[PDB]
């Protein structure tokens, strides 16, 4: 009978829906659900079930590639007509585990069917029509959200997807799909998650849009049948390999924007922020975060922007804003009305975008102090809170900020401190953790270098199995000015950050209290600003950063100084000329 | 390889086969006495 | 993890009706409260602290000695059997690992012989494992990424469920018992294991027991337990294999590029058949 279902003489749904082959898949169905071998796992399906059962989940969850191999046209007819083929496969799984679990029915009335696994994957940008009434499985951000209501009653909820932040082409709005979300799948995300759902595409706009206008119009929505939220041994085979390389830290830094002179203390700066901390969240107790701060301060040129720039390219999700061009809805968030809950909707802003990722201010002193009070609220609570159009909740906005700005009148002035230097006021310098003053002083040893490598820059990225040759070429030309091929550098830092979380050892404690003690007696005996326990909180974050960096477990002492180096430097340097050179002797070890 | 774009005779009837022709493979390699390969030897694409 | 408690489980007749029902639904298992614990702990103080492996014993073709590993972590194994046509001269130097060995196998034994019981419907295996027919290996790690590894044996033993991953065990009170694939294909299919994994810079010591390994697996072949401990081992140690048994050491691992290649060709087949549809 299996063999009948191949032999096909009307469309791929028309035999499906004919009841002698639906009764003969159903029981095709039904047998594999309890037969299956995989070797020494033998019937893992007999398992699943039985913990299922144990559970009374109404999750019927199967891995689609297991169907493939017992049943060879089950589970293609199943990907063609996933509508058809669920709506039979809801009974079938229904008697197949009464089998295990009978008097399932007494308190369940269906089985609703999640698939796993699923292989094909499409992006937002590549639905065509043929994907129509198919099953198809895509990833975005969840940027909308609605409630959870009851429908005609089960559960129902609606969610938007939007394209990844890092890969919008120049030119566009990000494109977005409505997603529907049935029982049992609601709240499954929130704002600012990064998901991959696999559902049917198809249009179900029809009846009083038709009437409403001439040449009427509907739109395309996702029936989201399951939604989920990675690696391989030969890649971990490279990045092993490299992480206990000698410098591994100096290649990591002098790969840092290949084709930018010097500023080596923010290229340290720009590689500490990539990789960030280890986030901590004490129960009962108030959250500690892991994101690093960074702030370019410099006179106009010195490639401040050119920085963000690179960062946007590098890092995994970036989110490129400006100081003028962003308003204070457009970074907390705004309200949509929909009519299928009647209540009022929220969408997020650049802010929640970039949650679980870095979000870039160039321009950063231009905004308007309303702009700017909320940037200081979301690098401290990592939230954001908001209460507008009768809606009051908050948001996870756990972002790392890259900031760019400019003196007062456009010249820094070397004779002050850099709390007098700009309109920023000092409880808000306070939430970064490297606070870079680049100056631009001239000098004939700095310059003939300076120039000589911007003549070459230009003269390289001059424009003018071929792909192959060409990304041979484009490797040669990434050796030639940086240690580490830059694709490479990107991957290498996704797996540190998703893979290591390195911890302290109690046998460095006397080389971070000293230090502070140190510092701080310091603080009283010469200059203005006083050492704060931020700045501890700070040599820690840059400690854990520096041993992500060669992808161990434990925090060791090369690490710690290296990362007292950068912390004490930043707030020496920040100081005025008569003081500048008081420190610069006292802390000639450091 | 099959004359049509889909045929689930040939799907498991292709898999015994690989089957077939892996583990009777299998047997002839264990005959040799010299250093057997670890692993099972690239085919070379012939020139189209 | 089933647990076993010789507070509330000791009998045969309680012993056995739990472990058939553990071994048709886990492959390891807990115990609990064995009195000989108390006395495992002060033992293994000893070998972490005083009792250092004798580096100067080498590692022979019996897979028997102190096995150099990489990063210079040491694997001190050996290898016994009751039959006198194996020999197994080289027996431990320790006096510590042979009193925590003789309190394991004390117990360890029996438990061996109701998993037999439990899943091994053959009459004739039921007594197959005993005092005077046995084999054993006693392995223990030393040093001055985790390893996969598949006993064969019947019943595999650790003095503490400690560190050890197949999910982590951190059950320092209780002892872990695990079973190998002879227990499976002596089961008629009721009965699968897993294998497990260790870090060898843990210090892990185990033991594994088998019966006498000149004993045939199946009436059908000439397959004996001796092959199928000389194939795991073999497996586990490649690089001694290579010294001494080459032409195994290539068959068993082309078993694994032939798996590899029929896992491969599964998978193969949906994904074309999904882009012709
Ligand atoms: N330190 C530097 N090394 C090399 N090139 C630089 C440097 N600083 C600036 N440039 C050049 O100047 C441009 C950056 O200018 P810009 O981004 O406007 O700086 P800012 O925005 O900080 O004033 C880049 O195209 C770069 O080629």
């Amino acid at each position: 009978l299996e063999s009948l279902s191949n032999v096909k003489a009307n469309s791929y749904s028309e035999w499906i829906t004919q009841p002698n082959v639906s009764r003969t898949i159903a029981r095709e169905l039904k047998s594999f659900l309890l037969e299956y071998t995989d070797e020494t796992g033998r019937s893992v399906y007999g398992a699943r079930i039985r913990t299922l059962g144990e559970m009374n989940s109404e999750s019927l969850e199967v891995n689609y590639r297991h169907l493939a191999e017992s049943k060879a046209i089950l589970a293609l007819f199943l990907a063609k007509c996933p509508e058809e083929m669920l709506k039979i496969f809801d009974l079938v799984a229904m008697e197949a585990t009464e089998l295990h679990y009978p008097d399932y029915a007494r308190i369940h009335s269906e089985i609703h069917v999640r698939i796993s696994d699923f292989p094909t994957i499409y992006s937002l940008r590549e639905l065509r029509e043929s994907n129509l009434s198919s099953l198809v499985r895509v990833t975005g951000v969840v940027t909308r959200r609605t409630g959870v209501f009851p429908q005609l009653y089960r559960n129902y909820q609606r969610v938007t997807l939007q394209e990844a932040p890092g890969t919008v082409p120049p030119g566009r709005l990000p494109r977005h799909r409505e997603v529907i979300l049935l029982a049992d799948l609601v709240d499954v995300s929130k704002p600012g998650e990064e998901v991959e759902v696999t559902g049917i595409y198809k249009n179900n706009y029809d009846g009083n849009l038709n009437a409403k206008n001439g040449f009427p119009v509907f739109a395309t929505i996702i029936e989201a049948n399951s939604i989920k939220r990675s690696w391989t041994e030969e890649e971990e085979r490279e990045f092993r390999k490299i992480s206990r390389d000698r410098g591994i830290i100096d290649k990591i830094i002098s790969s840092m924007a290949p084709s930018i002179y010097g500023h080596r203390d923010i290229k340290t700066a720009v590689a500490c922020s990539l990789f960030g901390g280890v986030p901590k969240n004490v129960n009962g107790k108030h959250s500690i975060r892991g994101d690093i701060n960074v702030l370019l301060l410099g006179d106009p040129g010195t490639a401040k922007s050119q920085i963000l720039k690179y960062v946007e390219k590098t890092a995994h999700r970036a989110v490129f804003a400006t100081g003028q061009g962003a308003s204070a809805v457009g970074l907390t968030a705004s309200v949509r009305k929909d009519p299928i809950t009647k209540e009022w909707t929220l969408e997020g802003g650049a802010l929640v975008l970039a949650d679980k990722g870095v979000c870039l201010i160039d321009e950063f002193d231009k905004m308007n102090d309303q702009d700017r009070t909320s940037i200081h609220e979301a690098m401290e609570q990592q939230s954001i809170s908001i209460s507008k159009a009768g809606i009051v909740t908050t948001l996870q906005a756990r972002c790392s900020i890259i900031a760019a700005a400019n003196p007062n009148g456009g010249r820094y002035n070397s004779t002050l401190p850099l709390a007098q230097n700009v309109s920023l006021t000092e409880p808000i310098l306070s939430a970064f953790d490297i606070l870079c003053v680049v100056r631009d002083l001239v000098d004939e040893e700095a310059d003939e270098r300076l120039a000589t490598f911007v003549v070459d820059s230009h003269v390289r990225s001059h424009p003018e199995n071929a792909r192959q040759r060409r990304l041979q070429r484009q490797r040669k030309k990434e050796e030639e000015i940086s240690p580490i091929p830059q694709e490479l550098l990107m991957k290498y830092i996704h797996y540190a950050r998703t893979k290591i979380y390195p911890k302290l050892h109690q046998m460095d404690m006397d080389k971070v209290s000293r230090v502070y003690a140190d510092l701080r007696r310091e603080s009283i005996s010469t200059g203005s600003f006083p050492i704060t326990v931020r700045h501890l909180e700070s040599i820690l974050r840059i400690a854990e950063s520096f041993a992500k960096m060669r992808l161990s477990e434990f925090v060791s002492s090369y690490d710690l100084d290296r990362a007292i180096k950068v912390v004490v430097d930043s707030f020496v340097d920040a100081q005025k000329v008569s003081v500048r050179r008081q420190l610069r002797r006292s802390f000639a070890i450091y | 390889p099959k004359r049509d774009n889909l045929t689930t005779l040939t799907n498991k009837s292709r898999t015994l086969a690989f089957v077939e022709r892996a583990e009777s493979w299998y047997q002839q390699v264990i005959a040799s006495k010299d250093e057997i390969m670890t692993d099972v030897p690239a085919f070379k694409i012939n020139k189209r | 993890v089933p647990v076993i408690d010789l507070n509330r489980v000791s009998d045969e007749e309680q012993l056995l009706p739990v472990v058939r029902a553990i071994l048709l639904q886990h492959d390891t298992f807990l115990l609990k409260n064995y009195a000989n614990k108390a006395v495992l702990d002060a033992l293994l103080a000893g070998l972490t602290t005083k009792d250092l492996p004798d580096t100067s014993q080498g590692f022979d073709a019996n897979f028997t000695g102190t096995l150099p590993l990489e990063d210079d972590v040491w694997l001190e194994q050996y290898i016994f059997d009751t039959d006198p046509q194996l020999r197994f001269d080289r027996k431990c130097r320790n006096e510590s690992l042979c009193s925590i060995y003789s309190r394991l196998f004390k117990l360890g034994l029996f438990f061996a012989q109701l998993c037999v019981k439990s899943v091994v419907s053959s009459a004739e295996l039921q007594d197959c494992i005993s005092t005077s027919h046995y084999a054993t290996k006693l392995t223990r790690y030393f040093n001055d990424d985790y390893v996969t590894f598949l006993p064969t044996g019947v019943l595999t033993i650790f003095p503490c469920a400690k560190a050890i991953r197949y999910v982590s065990i951190d059950e320092p009170d209780c002892l872990l018992f695990h079973t190998g694939t002879l227990l499976a294909r002596w089961s008629q299919g009721m009965h699968t294991t897993s294998p497990l994994q260790i870090d060898p810079r843990a210090n892990i010591v185990s033991l594994t027991i088998w019966p006498p390994l000149t004993t045939p697996i199946s009436s059908k072949g000439e397959g004996t337990i001796a092959n199928h401990l000389l194939e795991q081992q073999i497996k586990a140690f490649p690089k001694v294999a290579q010294q001494y048994y080459p032409r195994e050491l290539s068959i068993l691992r082309l078993q694994d590029a032939m798996k590899f290649v029929k896992e491969l060709f599964t998978v193969c087949e949906t994904v074309l058949s999904l882009n012709a549809l």
